[PDB]
Parts: C-alpha cells; structure tokens; sequence
C-alpha cells in the first residue's frame, strides 16, 4: 500500500526472497519503463554467476563494476551539485554527470514495442556496456594524462574531434537483431571499439 | 586591448600618466583624460565622470581623493565591479585611508 | 506555517527523515563553501593598505621625477596635452575563479606605440625618459591592484548570499520538520494505542 515498505507481508518476503527488485512511483511518472529504482534493489547472486561467467565471458564483472560505481557516483553527486548551481565542477565530474545521464536515457530504458528492444540477447548487452565503459575510460585518461602534464583536456576537444564516433557508440541502441545477424552487431561494435582507439591516438 | 584606463586630473597628474601611456581618441574623437583646474565648474566634472562611466570601452577610471570629493554622492553612487574606479593619493592631498568607497564596502573590518 | 503538510504515516516517517537528512547535508555543504569564501576575504584583505601606501612612495618619487623633469627643460607639459591620438597600454578583460563564484581582473597589455620624441626644448630625452619609466612601473603596480580591488568588491554580494542561505536552513527549514516529526510519531503512537483498546475490549468480551 502507497509503495512503502512499513506493510507486514513487505517486510515478510524480503526476509525470504534472494532476490529484490523495486519499483519507484516517480520514475514511473516519468514513464522510464522499466521503472526500477536502482539503489534500493539487490541480488544476491552475482559470486555465484561470476563462476559461470568465467567460463565462456571472462569480461563481463569488470564491466558490471565499473558501470555500478559510475551509476552510484552519479547518485551521490546529483543532489551535491544541485546545491551549487552545477557550475564548479571538476572534469571527472562533469564526464562522470553527461555520461551517467546517458547511460539512464539508452541504456537502462526501453520498450519492446520496437524490434530492437523486446529482447536484448546477452552478447546485446555485453557489447554495449563493453563499447560505453571503453568510451567513458579513454576519456577519463584522456583528461587525467594531460592534467598531469599540461593543458587539462576538456570534454570540448574531444567532442570537436570525434563526435562521430561518440554518435556511433549513442546509436548502438538500434542496431536491431532481427534485422542485423549476431556477427554483424558484433563486427560493428568491434569495429566502432577499434575507431573509438584509433580516433584518441589521432587527438593525440 | 579591450579596455583602456582613464585619467581625471590636474596637470601635474595627468601630463603624469599620459606619459605613462594611457590615453586614445575614441570614435567621437574626444580624449580619453580631462583637465580639472580651479577654473573648472562641478557640473561639467560630473558629465564628464558619467561620460567615461557610459563608454564601457574604458573599464579603469583614475581619481584622487579631492575631485571624488567634490562629487562624493555621485562616487559612492556606483557599486559595480567591471568599470572599476580607483581613489589614489596626491602630491596636492595625500591619501586619507578613511575614504575609500572599496573600504567603505569593507567597513567594520579591523 | 509551523508544520509540513503530510499524512502520518510510516512512509512519511521514513521521508520527512530524509528531509531533514538532506537538509543537514546541505547545511554542512554550504557552511564549508561560507568558510572557504571567508578565508579567500581574510587573505585577500590582508595588506591592501600596504600596497597603496607603497603605491604613495611610489608617486612620491614619480612626483619628484616631475618636478625633476620641470627644471631642467622647463616647459613641455602643454605638448604632451596636445598630442593624444592613440594609447600605449591597454587592457585584455579576464576572469578569475578564486572560488567556486568568479570575480573580475584585468591584464596590463603594451601595446607598443612609440613615444614621443622630446629632442627640441632644451634637449631633454634623458629626464623624460626617466619619467617615462617611472610612470611606466607605476602603471602596472596600479593595474594589479585595480585586479585586486575588482576582485574584493566582486566577493561581498556572494558572502552574502551564502550566508543568507545558511542561516535561512539553520532557523527555519530544520525546526519545521523536527516539528513534523514529533508530531507524527505521536499520532501514529495514539493510533496503535487505539487499535490495541480495541484489541483489549474485544478480548474481554471473548471472556463470556
């Protein structure tokens, strides 16, 4: 009742149920579909699939983990940066803000009503963390090399260089596996990995 | 090369600092510095103040203590920060740290 | 007015908690910020004084070049007045974020112009140029402190504001809401109290 979790038969099952999946009330006035609350849900099951994982991925907890700590940084820095009217942000924390809100917009929301979204394989999944986790760490070392030496690269500079190909990683949404084969999504998202590299070695 | 200072002073004080440089003929072709003297009326002092204040190609302004006097309301009328005014000593009247609009701002500190 | 506006119930227990958490959180956030922006006034205030009285050794010295510069070929002042075309020192306008605000500064810029040639009264290149380059340091000297002085009268409005918004969530934000929640707890504790007469009486009528 009203979404809380005061209600007996809440408190009962979650002291049961191995696995926990909320919802909140307005991020489903957002129309967010699905509307999952993101900080409260748990599971405990990812030590006993990181054994299964190993045995054909090998790739998929570091990339699990890196995405969890820029989602959950996100949701600490939001309300801070709020309060400062959003304007002294260091670099990290301006990459860490757009690339969060993002990954929110593509990433974590769909409907199946298209052909590209009613069922999103593994390797689906896989790949598109892969190639946004690749995208957010070239970034963060372009910025943290030169911060180091000299001239602090900003987002600004790597945008007027390789906007198209950070457009090629937005669009990886749609590339639908009804239509498009399992190697062709694949080959894509290894070749855009590859100009992803190639496009930072040509900045530098 | 945005912003260049202005002058309001005596002769000595303004033969002074066109020496230093300063001082360029705008589109109107007036001179970016005037001359005060005791033969020189308080109302044109003042048109001429709000004049420089409104070409805000100047940024700088220079003034003593004894003309920023003489238009004392019309000194601490501005409270902005871009089109600073400055309050410098003088040969004729040496500084009086108790006049200044900036430790005006800042009064009560001590 | 004296009380948020919310049902009693657990869940609003819950979050007028959390209010008043990100309240707190708040209040120690800026009050940090107010502490920074206090320590940049203290050290920017520190010796202004200082400055201009050095400023007013300087001049003093400027004056006596002057008058150097009098005596020695006697009478130049009105040609200086006369030719003025074009400047020799100008401004290039920059922004300084000493802080999370940012305040305005200035740049002195020389921009080159050749100075006129005194050469025909008396000769006098020498004293002029001493006077040049007097008037020259002092230029600049001024510049930094006009940077510095923008910067000062630029910081106040923003201590204000910080300190107005402080004080704003220490006197009325947070008693509001440790109010509401008083106020909640004890409806709740007299609503279960009365569920449990009505548990007692049911029980004594089972006693039949």
């Amino acid at each position: 009742p009203g979404g809380d979790f005061s209600d007996p038969v809440t408190s009962a099952t979650l002291g049961i149920v191995q696995v926990f999946w909320g919802l909140d009330k307005k991020l489903a006035q957002r129309k967010h579909f699905p509307s999952v609350n993101w900080l409260i849900s748990y599971s405990k099951y990812m030590r006993a699939l990181d054994e299964y994982y190993d045995k054909h991925f090998t790739e998929f907890v570091p990339l699990r983990t890196k995405a969890k700590e820029i989602l959950q940084e996100e949701e600490d820095l939001a309300e801070i940066v709020q309060l400062v009217g959003k304007a002294s942000l260091a670099e990290t924390d301006k990459i860490t803000l757009e690339v969060a809100k993002l990954i929110k917009d593509d990433f974590l929301q769909q409907n199946g009503y298209t052909p590209y979204d009613r069922f999103c394989p593994f390797y689906k999944t896989v790949g598109m963390l892969s190639n946004m986790i690749s995208f957010y760490d070239m970034a963060r070392r372009a910025v943290e090399t030169t911060a180091q030496s000299d001239n602090k690269i900003t987002w600004s500079i790597i945008r007027e260089h390789m906007g198209e190909i950070l457009y090629k990683l937005s669009s990886m949404k749609f590339k639908d596996p009804v239509k498009d084969g399992e190697a062709k999504i694949k080959a894509d998202y290894a070749q855009l990995l590859e100009d992803m590299q190639n496009a930072f070695r040509s900045l530098e | 090369r945005g912003k260049l200072i202005a002058v309001i002073g005596d002769e000595d004080t303004v033969t002074g600092f066109l020496l230093g440089g300063i001082g360029e003929l705008n589109k109107n072709r007036h001179p970016n510095f005037l001359v005060v003297e005791k033969d020189t009326t308080i109302n044109e002092i003042e048109d001429t103040f709000r004049q420089f204040l409104n070409r805000d190609d100047i940024g700088i302004i220079l003034i003593n203590q004894y003309i920023a006097e003489m238009v004392r309301h019309a000194l601490d009328a501005h409270q902005r920060s871009i089109p600073a005014v400055l309050e410098i000593p003088s040969k004729e009247h040496p500084y009086d740290a108790a006049k200044d609009s900036i430790l005006r701002r800042a009064k009560g500190m001590f | 007015k004296d009380r948020i506006e919310i049902f009693p119930s657990r869940m609003a227990q819950t979050i007028m908690k959390a209010r008043l958490k990100g309240a707190q959180t708040g209040r120690n956030l800026l009050k940090k910020k107010s502490d920074a922006l206090t320590l940049r006034f203290r050290q920017i205030l520190k010796k202004i004084i200082e400055t201009k009285m050095l400023m007013g050794e300087v001049m003093r010295e400027a004056a006596f070049s002057l008058a150097e510069a009098k005596f020695t070929a006697g009478d130049f002042s009105t040609t200086v007045i006369q030719n003025v075309n074009k400047a020799q020192v100008k401004i290039r306008a920059k922004k300084d974020n000493v802080a999370g605000v940012t305040l305005p500064v200035f740049e002195h810029y020389h921009e080159g112009t050749d100075s006129y040639e005194l050469t025909g009264l008396a000769r006098g290149g020498e004293q002029l140029a001493k006077l040049k380059r007097n008037y020259a340091k002092a230029v600049e000297l001024l510049v930094e402190l006009a940077s510095l002085q923008t910067s000062f009268v630029t910081l106040d409005e923003a201590i204000k504001i910080t300190n107005r918004r402080v004080n704003a969530i220490e006197h009325v934000i947070i008693p509001r809401i440790e109010r509401t929640l008083a106020y909640i707890i004890t409806e709740l504790d007299e609503r279960e109290r009365e569920e449990f007469y009505r548990l007692k009486k049911i029980q004594e009528k089972k006693k039949i």
